[PDB]
């Protein structure tokens, strides 16, 4: 499973480790066997002026281990907006920049 | 050769509207997520617009949210970018950037609001 994350997110990528991004994007099972190889890519994934090609889920309603959620349907936190950007609902995707 | 061509730049007054156009050759519009950056005197270049594949899913910066428009001419692999309710602080040079490999930087266009 290949992906790109930020600095402090390395700790959250671990079995049994809590975290907002780990609980919303990718979580390892409690009985996980295997491991993570993380390397710095400041000369490849960083561009002057801000690189906004990497996205992560921010708002969501649980997620099973090794579950993929490609759908980015709007999240309602409470009069429903009916899939329209505005109050009581926000876009679930955010860019690392 | 693969190249990006930008047109529609010019001088606009306060509160006006503009329609920039960035066209790409050698690859389709849906292949990669287009990006729009602006550079103004100060700290450094900053990002303003980006639209990703698999649907629109438009994202805008908080300072420019709800006032810019982006449209895609898929049949002619072009992106149109509409300024509405411009302010004098919006003066800057605009770049349209795509990725098909190594980073591609467009020439951009200078926009001043008076």
């Amino acid at each position: 499973d290949s992906f790109v994350i930020r600095g402090d997110e390395v700790r959250q990528i671990a079995p049994g480790q809590t975290g907002k991004i780990a609980d919303y994007n990718y979580k390892l099972p409690d009985d996980f066997t295997g491991c993570v190889i993380a390397w710095n890519s400041n000369n490849l994934d960083s561009k002057v002026g801000g690189n906004y090609n990497y996205l992560y889920r921010l708002f969501r309603k649980n997620l099973k281990p090794f579950e993929r959620d490609i759908s980015t349907e709007i999240y309602q936190a409470g009069t429903p907006c009916n899939g329209v950007e505005g109050f009581n609902c926000y876009f679930p995707l955010q860019s690392y920049g | 050769q693969v190249q990006l061509v930008e047109s529609g730049g010019g001088l606009v007054q306060a509160g006006g509207s503009l329609r920039l156009s960035c066209a790409a050759s050698g690859f389709p519009v849906e292949s990669e997520n287009m990006h729009w950056y602006r550079q103004a005197p100060g700290k450094e270049r900053e990002w303003v617009a980006a639209i990703y594949s698999t649907g629109g899913w438009t994202l805008y910066a908080d300072s420019v949210k709800g006032r810019f428009t982006i449209s895609r001419d898929n049949a002619k692999n072009t992106v149109y970018l509409q300024m509405n309710s411009l302010k004098p602080e919006d003066t800057a040079v605009y770049y349209c950037a795509v990725q098909v490999g190594y980073w591609y930087e467009g020439q951009g266009t200078q926009v001043t609001v008076s």
